[PDB]
């Protein structure tokens, strides 16, 4: 498997796939405004292909990539597209669970999960730094729980 | 009009049902 | 013989509500094998709140009296 | 003859009457005794009907088949199996029916032989021999017969035996008949083989090897191994071979079948050891030895104080036999998934390879039945829990533990069928998605570089990233690479073999979704048979049984909540997962078979590939089985196609709608019984009544699962033999 | 074999034209309509016994809301079933009919 | 628009603008109205607009703003006077003037 | 009563109207059934509401003076009224329409 | 038929009874309870199973129990 | 072989007769 600026198989899906636009783009006249947007559809379609060159991409066409670990391709899997969804999946989540903490108190605990006074919504910012201040309430949980579950019986 | 051999099979199977209650008359025998 | 309005720790010997957390509605003195009412938050499936426990089930939560500032 | 269900002047009492007819423990005046007795002679009225089907499948071969014309040329003789008559078909069709060689119509067999051999020609052979299977059938259920006589039942102290027959009977099956298959293998179908006929009368006259005994008596070395035999061979003329009793190739024979009995060969010698290293460690870990405790039955001991012995409690597990038949059906399950998935990568027939319609109907079967024996060990297991747990008994051990503590393992299995869902099928939705608007490039493919680790290891010395066997002189290759690597990396490096094909997009997220399936199913198994005797929202499961419609529909419902719904609801999984790995596995031979393998690893990684190249052009010649013009021989397949949709459809009835309306419908046509004139004479015996609300999901089960088996049982012959 | 298998010429070979949407929408109904055969099927007894587990795992870090988790009412999985299979029912062959009239149009 | 790239699924119509096919009958509909011009679609949206507002602003005036009694709906006898007559009546009998006088545009 | 009527009906319209499909179905899988079948195909078809057609071809000019066509031209025989595109056919009913019709009224 | 128990969960609150349909239940008097009520069911013969006390039934578990048993005329409900 | 002249020609009843048989045993063993 060989990247596709070498990869000769890749270049032709390229022509390929502007060939079947292009008969759909010929068509039309190009002057006319409504369809001058075409030209930077491909624009788009154009400058697409050359990022994903970089990755080593399937002798098919069909650009495949790694997710072993391998730090000369951690930007399709370890790094970027995977460690943010954790953050920011869990900024919500530890956040939820803080508004969790605060879902008890006097008024009703009903009252307190649906109709939710704004500023707890507005609160939610606080989670900056969630990692090990997070664990220590988790902890808080499990401990505090003390072992209060279903019977199961 | 055909299979003979098959008709005295049927007759003997219904016998055998008759018979089959006659075992369970007998018992101890 | 422990006051009424306790919280309380269910250990029945069918209901394994281990040491779910509830407040004696009454005590009474009746004397009989399920008598004690509490209130349950746990709402069970059946929809009711409060429901007929043993004797057994608790004996203390708080288990300090004077160390317990 | 149950009485309790006897007394039940209703159609239903004879639903259970063949429902709990083999439900042997749940029959009135049930003791311990008479369930092992009747459960025994059912096996051996079981075993009776595998060798009565197995005469009558040799019987048709004998009578009907160009089995002798098809050793001659057997690539292009299409082989057939039993005459088709019926005086339903038109001749239009049995014109194209009859094909091949023979006159009369005679059906495409399926069931390809495994037990190649010889053929013993037509001369007064096979019909013999099948008479012989089924008169040893016959007097084996006699036999059991007479176990069961008066006076000659063996005692309980003849199963509930550790020191028993679970070490005789092992040691003792496949050793025996392990030198004797070897012995009448390798050597009464050596004819077959090279050609070396041998008459019944003299085995020790005519040996295989230029040396016989002697050599393998020398402690130094077998004189054995150093024979090669040529490539070139006929069944009747060796073609330059030198006999050997060790033929092994290591590589893709030119004959399908094995590596000239080699593998073959080496099976039971290996199971013969596997006795040898067996029969001898659980022998004296029984030693019949009687306990010499007296601390049993006596009267100085009373009530429960402490067990019979620290070692010996292990009498819930050997008293229940719904634990060891979920043990018989689950190891064997584990092997029968091992069985089918060594059936294309190491094909133990001949011309396999360019066999077609043949090899596709063998390994689904076996894999079909594969999850039957998984669910029917895991249900058998629950029914353990619920009748023969005791949780008195088995307290301090790490099986108690588990369903004080269970809650978390289930939360753990859940958590995984939805982590391998949102992302399997949202790639798939993201493959078509993308796909659809013309950028399949923009498409996020996945690589499977471990299933890639695969074919580096098969020894290529080309690849040069430090993978396994990349280098033939890495001292870990160098190890045990004199002999049989030659064969291996010459089988493997090529595109026409089945050794290891290539991995890629739409080969990984299949496997991603086969684990999600089969991790979902786990859980579904497993769940049921955890709260089985309780759960909370019904604590009193273990106060009935194992089939019971509900507790109750209040308190929020209890609908579907015994174990018995969890067998119920479990087999809808197993057919679509089960099926999941076979709509797989049939792509990754059609690509090969027409050479476009560019079709899979391009089209595959998106769904609406599976639709349009699938379930649409492969189905060209199954629908085209009778067309409005010229019907032909694919017509019989395209109406079972047809006939499985009705069936499967069919238990739609029985599984959307429950029972009551068909109560009051029933209701309904009884009264306008017996007030229509005439027909007012008529009478019925039992009264009319819907199914029970537990065998009416068992009937629809039946229902969707033969109406979905026929429904692909009839795509494979028809759409495989169409194109070839 | 004339009827239902010739339509698939004029669903899905659209993808290279303007017609892809009522192919992801033929392709995407039948989810639906088998998503509707997750409630007409199943019963409440049995998912009322998979929350109370996710719900002790809601209990183990207290995250349990206070709106105690149950299942759907028996009635109303039934009215969310019969929602899906006529959904997922009709968009199918709403995506069919919109299919080859285009492309034989 | 050109977000995802979904852009495909402007089906070349022609007529100069790109889209999506409509099978709803609102050309055919609109033709035979009479309707030409662009402006005459616009007019008729501005007049809905009006007559979508006072309808809300009567379900929210008969309520909680007034409210006929009870006694105002066993007048059965006088509805079916008034939806006979009044809307099937005088609607079979409006949009039949129209259609006599915007036929000839079309 | 009603609910036993209509019973009977639905099972007498579903045993044969789908019977006789799982029948032709079996004709063809079978063989030469399904060319026997053909004399059965000419009957039930162009046996029962074709005279209604040709009722509504007379139907002008005799009992309807006042009329130049008929109700429409899927009632006018060999009348065929094309726009570069065939607008409406005398539907000829045959060969499945009284299958389908009656798997309808089941 | 179905086998009626009755545990010793009882308030007494007369549930069954107002419930049941064909009156298997009774109310009998008790000296270990609140309100000093008893359900028993001497006409299990008649008993149909239709679970709707449990229904009405107050305690945490149930307090009246119907084991699903045998089925006869007088347990399926049935006119003919 | 037999072809048309052993038993495919006693077949006809011997596929037919047992089912009628054994529902007839069976429906009698269950009027018992
Ligand atoms: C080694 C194969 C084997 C054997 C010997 C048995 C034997 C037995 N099974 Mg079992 N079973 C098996 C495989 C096997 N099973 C598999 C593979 C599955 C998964 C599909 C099941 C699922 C299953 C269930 C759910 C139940 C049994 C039950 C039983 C017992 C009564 C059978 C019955 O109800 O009537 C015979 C059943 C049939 C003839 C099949 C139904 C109708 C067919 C389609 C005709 C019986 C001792 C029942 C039981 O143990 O009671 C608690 C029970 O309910 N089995
Ligand atoms: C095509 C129909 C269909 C669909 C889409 C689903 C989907 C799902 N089932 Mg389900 N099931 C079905 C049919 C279906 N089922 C049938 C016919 C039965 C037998 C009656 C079952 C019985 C069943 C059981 C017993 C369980 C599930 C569970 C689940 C969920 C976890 C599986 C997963 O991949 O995570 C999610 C993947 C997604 C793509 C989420 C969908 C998000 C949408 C598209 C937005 C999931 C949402 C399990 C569950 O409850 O989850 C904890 C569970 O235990 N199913
Ligand atoms: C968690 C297990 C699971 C999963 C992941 C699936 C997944 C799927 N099932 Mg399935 N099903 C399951 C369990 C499951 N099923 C079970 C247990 C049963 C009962 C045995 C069924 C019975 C079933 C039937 C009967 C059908 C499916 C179908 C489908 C496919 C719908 C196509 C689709 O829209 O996808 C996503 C594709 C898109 C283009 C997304 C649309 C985007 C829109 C436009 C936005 C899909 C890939 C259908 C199918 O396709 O046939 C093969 C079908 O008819 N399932
Ligand atoms: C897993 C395979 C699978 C499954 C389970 C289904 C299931 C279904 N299909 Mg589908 N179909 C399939 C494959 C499949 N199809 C393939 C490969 C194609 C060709 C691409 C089609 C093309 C197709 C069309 C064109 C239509 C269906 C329709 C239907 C639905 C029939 C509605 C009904 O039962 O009312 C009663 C139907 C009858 C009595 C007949 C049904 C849920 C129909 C539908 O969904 O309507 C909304 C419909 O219009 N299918
Ligand atoms: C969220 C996406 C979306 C939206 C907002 C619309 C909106 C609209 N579409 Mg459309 N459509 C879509 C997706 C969408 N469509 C897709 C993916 C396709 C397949 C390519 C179509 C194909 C299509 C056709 C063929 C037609 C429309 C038409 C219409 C208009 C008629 C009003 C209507 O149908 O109300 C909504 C209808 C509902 C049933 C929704 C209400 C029910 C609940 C709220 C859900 C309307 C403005 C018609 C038109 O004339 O365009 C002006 C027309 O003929 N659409
Ligand atoms: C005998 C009653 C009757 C009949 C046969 C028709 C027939 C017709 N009407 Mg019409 N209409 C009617 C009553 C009727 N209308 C009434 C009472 C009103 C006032 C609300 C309208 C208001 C109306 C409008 C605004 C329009 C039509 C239009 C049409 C034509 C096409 C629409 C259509 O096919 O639906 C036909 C409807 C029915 C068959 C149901 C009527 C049955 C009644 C209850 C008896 C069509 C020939 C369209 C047109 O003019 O075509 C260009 C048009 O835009 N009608
Ligand atoms: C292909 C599947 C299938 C088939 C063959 C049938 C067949 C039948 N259904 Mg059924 N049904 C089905 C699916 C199916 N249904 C599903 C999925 C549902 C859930 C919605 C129903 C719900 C249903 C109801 C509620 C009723 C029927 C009834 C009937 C019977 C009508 C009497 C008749 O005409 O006999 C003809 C025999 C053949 C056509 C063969 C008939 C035997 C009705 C009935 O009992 O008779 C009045 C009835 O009331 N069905
Ligand atoms: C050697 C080797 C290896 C390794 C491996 C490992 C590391 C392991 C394993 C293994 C395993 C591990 C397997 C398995 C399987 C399993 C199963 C199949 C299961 C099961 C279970 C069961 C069957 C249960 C049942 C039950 C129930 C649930 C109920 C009650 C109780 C009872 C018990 C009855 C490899 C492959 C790498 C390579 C080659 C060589
Ligand atoms: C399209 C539309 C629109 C627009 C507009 C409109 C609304 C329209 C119209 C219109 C109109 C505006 C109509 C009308 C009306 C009218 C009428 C209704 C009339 C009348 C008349 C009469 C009634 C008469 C009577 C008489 C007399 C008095 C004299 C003599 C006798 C007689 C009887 C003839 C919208 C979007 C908004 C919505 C709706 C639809
Ligand atoms: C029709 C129907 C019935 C009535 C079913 C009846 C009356 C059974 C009818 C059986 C007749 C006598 C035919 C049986 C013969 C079969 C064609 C094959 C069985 C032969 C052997 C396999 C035993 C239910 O009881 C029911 C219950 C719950 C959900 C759905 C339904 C349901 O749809
Ligand atoms: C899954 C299932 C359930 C459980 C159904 C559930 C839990 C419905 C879940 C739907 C909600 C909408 C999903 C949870 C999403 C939350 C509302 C959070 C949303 C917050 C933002 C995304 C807006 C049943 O109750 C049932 C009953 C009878 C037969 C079958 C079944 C059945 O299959
Ligand atoms: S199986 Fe039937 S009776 Fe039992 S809970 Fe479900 S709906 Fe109610
Ligand atoms: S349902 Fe139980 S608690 Fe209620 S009155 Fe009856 S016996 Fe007493
Ligand atoms: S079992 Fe049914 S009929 Fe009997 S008391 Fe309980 S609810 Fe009433």
């Amino acid at each position: 498997l060989t990247p596709c600026q070498q990869s000769e198989a890749f270049h032709k899906r390229e022509i390929n796939e502007v060939r079947t636009l292009e008969n759909r783009q010929a068509n039309y006249e190009a002057n006319s405004p409504s369809y001058l947007a075409l030209q930077s559809q491909i624009d788009q379609v154009h400058k697409r292909f050359d990022k994903y060159g970089t990755l080593l991409c399937g002798q098919d066409g069909l650009p495949h990539l790694i997710t072993d670990g391998d730090w000369r391709h951690a930007r399709e899997f370890t790094i970027p597209a995977l460690l943010f969804l954790y953050i920011t999946g869990w900024i919500g989540w530890v956040g939820r669970s803080y508004l969790k903490y605060t879902k008890e108190t006097k008024n009703p605990t009903e009252q307190e999960i649906i109709l939710d006074v704004p500023m707890a919504l507005k609160y939610m910012l606080s989670g900056f730094l969630w990692p090990l201040s997070a664990w220590q309430e988790y902890r808080s949980g499990q401990l505090l729980a003390k072992e209060d579950e279903i019977t199961v019986s | 009009m055909i299979t003979d051999n098959q008709v005295f099979v049927a007759l003997i199977m219904a016998l055998v049902c008759g018979y089959l209650a006659v075992k369970l008359a007998k018992q101890l025998a | 013989m422990i006051k009424k309005g306790s919280l309380v720790k269910i250990l029945r010997p069918e209901s394994f509500w281990y040491n779910e957390v509830g407040t004696v509605v009454n005590v009474e003195t009746s004397k009989v094998l399920y008598p004690v009412l509490v209130r349950f938050d746990k709402v069970n499936y059946s929809g009711l709140n409060s429901t007929n426990f043993s004797l057994d089930e608790l004996v203390e939560i708080k288990v300090e009296i004077k160390s317990d500032t | 003859f149950s009485q309790a269900l006897a007394s039940d002047p209703t159609t239903r009492r004879i639903w259970y009457g063949i429902a709990t007819a083999h439900d042997f423990e749940s029959h009135d005046g049930m003791t311990e005794e008479n369930l092992y007795q009747k459960i025994f002679a059912s096996h051996f009225g079981h075993l009776a009907i595998i060798f009565l089907w197995t005469s009558g499948n040799l019987f048709h071969v004998a009578w009907q088949g160009n089995f002798e014309q098809w050793v001659a040329n057997p690539l292009k003789t299409k082989p057939l199996a039993h005459a088709i008559w019926d005086p339903h078909f038109g001749q239009a069709a049995l014109k194209a029916f009859t094909r091949g060689d023979t006159v009369a119509n005679i059906s495409y067999s399926g069931v390809y032989h495994w037990w190649y051999t010889i053929g013993i020609r037509n001369n007064v052979e096979l019909y013999t021999g099948a008479l012989g299977l089924l008169v040893l059938s016959a007097v084996f259920l006699l036999a059991g017969w007479l176990h069961i006589q008066p006076k000659f039942k063996p005692s309980l102290s003849w199963f509930k035996n550790n020191e028993s027959r679970l070490n005789h009977h092992l040691a003792g099956l496949f050793g025996v008949s392990s030198l004797a298959w070897t012995g009448h293998l390798v050597h009464v179908a050596i004819p077959a083989s090279r050609g070396q006929h041998v008459g019944w009368d003299n085995f020790i006259m005519t040996p295989p090897h230029p040396a016989g005994l002697q050599p393998f008596f020398t402690g130094n070395w077998s004189v054995y191994a150093q024979s090669p035999d040529s490539m070139q061979h006929v069944f009747g003329t060796s073609q330059g071979a030198g006999t050997a009793i060790l033929t092994f190739l290591g590589g893709f024979h030119p004959q399908t079948q094995s590596l000239w009995l080699t593998d073959m060969a080496h099976h039971h010698l290996a199971i013969a050891v596997i006795f040898i290293v067996a029969g001898h460690m659980y022998r004296t870990n029984f030693g019949i030895g009687h306990n010499l405790k007296t601390i049993l039955e006596a009267h100085r001991p009373p009530s429960g104080r402490l067990g019979k012995g620290h070692i010996g409690i292990y009498q819930t597990l050997t008293n229940s036999l719904h634990f060891q038949l979920g043990l018989a059906l689950a190891s064997l399950s584990v092997v029968t998934s091992l069985v089918a998935q060594h059936m294309y990568a190491m094909p133990p027939y001949a011309y396999m390879a360019f066999d077609y319609v043949t090899q596709s109907a063998l390994y689904t079967h076996h894999q079909y039945i594969a999850g039957l024996l998984i669910v029917g060990a895991f249900a058998h297991g629950a029914i353990f829990f619920i009748r023969d747990y005791d949780p008195e008994q088995n307290q301090d051990n790490v099986l108690a533990r588990m369903l004080a503590h269970k809650e978390a393992v289930i939360s753990h299995l859940s958590w995984v069928s939805l982590f391998l869902g949102f992302h399997t099928l949202g790639l798939y939705v993201h493959n078509d998605v993308v796909v659809a608007f013309g950028n399949p490039e923009k498409q996020i493919l996945i690589e499977p570089i471990f299933a890639q680790w695969i074919q580096a290891t098969s020894g290529k010395m080309l690849y040069g990233f430090q993978v396994l066997l990349s280098s033939s002189t890495s001292n870990a290759s160098v190890a045990a690479q004199q002999l049989w690597l030659p064969g291996w990396l010459e089988a493997v490096n090529n595109e026409s073999n089945s050794l290891f094909l290539t991995i890629g997009p739409g080969d990984f997220l299949v496997h991603h979704a086969i684990a999600l399936g089969l991790h979902t199913t786990t859980l579904i198994l497993v769940k049921g048979a955890l709260d089985a005797r309780g759960s909370k929202l019904m604590p009193d499961k273990k106060d009935f049984g194992y089939s019971f419609p509900c507790d109750g529909p209040g308190r929020g419902g209890t609908c579907d909540i015994s174990a018995w719904d969890a067998f119920y609801l479990a087999m809808f999984w197993m057919l679509n997962t089960i099926g999941w790995v076979t709509f797989y596995w049939h792509w990754k031979h059609l690509s090969l078979w027409q050479g476009n393998v560019a079709q899979f690893n391009e089209s595959s990684t998106y769904l609406m590939g599976w639709l349009r190249d699938y379930l649409w052009l492969n189905s060209s010649p199954l629908i085209n089985g009778y067309n409005p013009y010229g019907m032909n021989s694919l017509a019989v397949w395209s109406w079972m196609f047809l006939f499985a949709h009705l069936v499967w459809a069919t238990g739609f009835m029985f599984l959307i709608s429950w029972r009551g309306y068909w109560q009051e419908l029933i209701e309904t046509l009884a009264w306008a019984h017996e007030r229509t004139p005439l027909a007012n004479l008529i009478r019925w015996k039992d009264k009319p009544v819907a199914l029970s609300i537990v065998q009416a999901r068992l009937v629809g089960l039946v229902h969707f699962t033969v109406g979905y088996i026929l429904t692909y049982a009839a795509f494979v012959i028809a759409s495989t033999a169409g194109k070839f | 074999r004339d009827f239902l298998w010739a339509q698939a010429s004029q669903v899905i070979q659209s993808y290279g034209s303007s017609l892809s949407a009522y192919g992801l929408m033929f392709l995407g109904a039948h989810f639906v309509w088998a998503f509707s055969l997750m409630f007409l099927f199943s019963g409440r007894g049995y998912w009322q016994e998979l929350i109370e587990s996710i719900v002790w795992a809601h209990n183990k870090l207290k995250v349990a809301p206070a709106i105690a988790p149950r299942a759907l009412s028996i009635t109303q999985g039934r009215a969310v079933g019969v929602a899906h299979y006529l959904l997922g029912g009709i968009a199918t062959t709403w995506a069919f009919f919109l299919a080859r009239i285009i492309a034989v149009g | 628009w050109p977000i995802v790239g979904q852009q495909i699924l402007n089906a070349d119509v022609g007529g100069g603008m790109q889209g999506i096919q409509i099978t709803s009958g609102l050309f055919q509909l609109w033709r035979a109205s009479g309707i030409v011009n662009e402006l005459q679609l616009y007019v008729t949206a501005l007049g809905g607009l009006g007559m979508a507002g006072l309808m809300i602003f009567a379900g929210w005036f008969h309520y909680h703003k007034a409210a006929p009694k009870l006694e105002w709906f066993q007048n059965v006898e006088s509805m079916l006077n008034h939806h006979l007559a009044g809307l099937l009546g005088l609607g079979s009998l409006s949009w039949a003037g129209h259609q006599i006088h915007v036929s000839l545009p079309i | 009563a009603i609910i036993s009527h209509l019973n009977w009906v639905c099972i007498f319209l579903g045993m044969h109207s789908f019977g006789l499909y799982i029948h032709n179905d079996t004709m063809r899988a079978l063989g030469r059934a399904q060319d026997m079948f053909s004399d059965t195909a000419i009957q039930l078809q162009p046996v029962f509401a074709q005279w209604i057609q040709q009722i509504h071809t007379l139907a002008p000019g005799n009992t309807a003076v006042n009329a130049l066509a008929t109700a429409s031209y899927a009632f006018g025989a060999d009348t065929v009224t094309v726009g570069s595109k065939i607008a409406m056919m005398p539907i000829k009913l045959g060969t499945a329409d009284f299958m389908v019709h009656h798997i309808h009224a089941f | 038929a179905h086998t009626v128990k009755i545990y010793d969960n009882c308030i007494g609150c007369t549930q069954c009874v107002r419930a049941c349909p064909l009156d298997v239940l009774e109310m009998v008097p008790w000296d270990g309870c609140k309100a000093g009520q008893m359900a028993s069911a001497p006409r299990t013969e008649d008993c149909v199973g239709c679970k709707r006390c449990e229904t009405a039934c107050p305690t945490d578990f149930l307090s009246i129990r119907v084991y699903l048993g045998g089925e006869t005329t007088r347990s399926m409900g049935l006119a003919y | 072989m037999s072809a048309s002249y052993l038993p495919s020609i006693l077949v006809p009843t011997v596929g037919l007769i047992l089912p009628f048989a054994s529902m007839a045993i069976l429906f009698i063993a269950i009027e018992k």
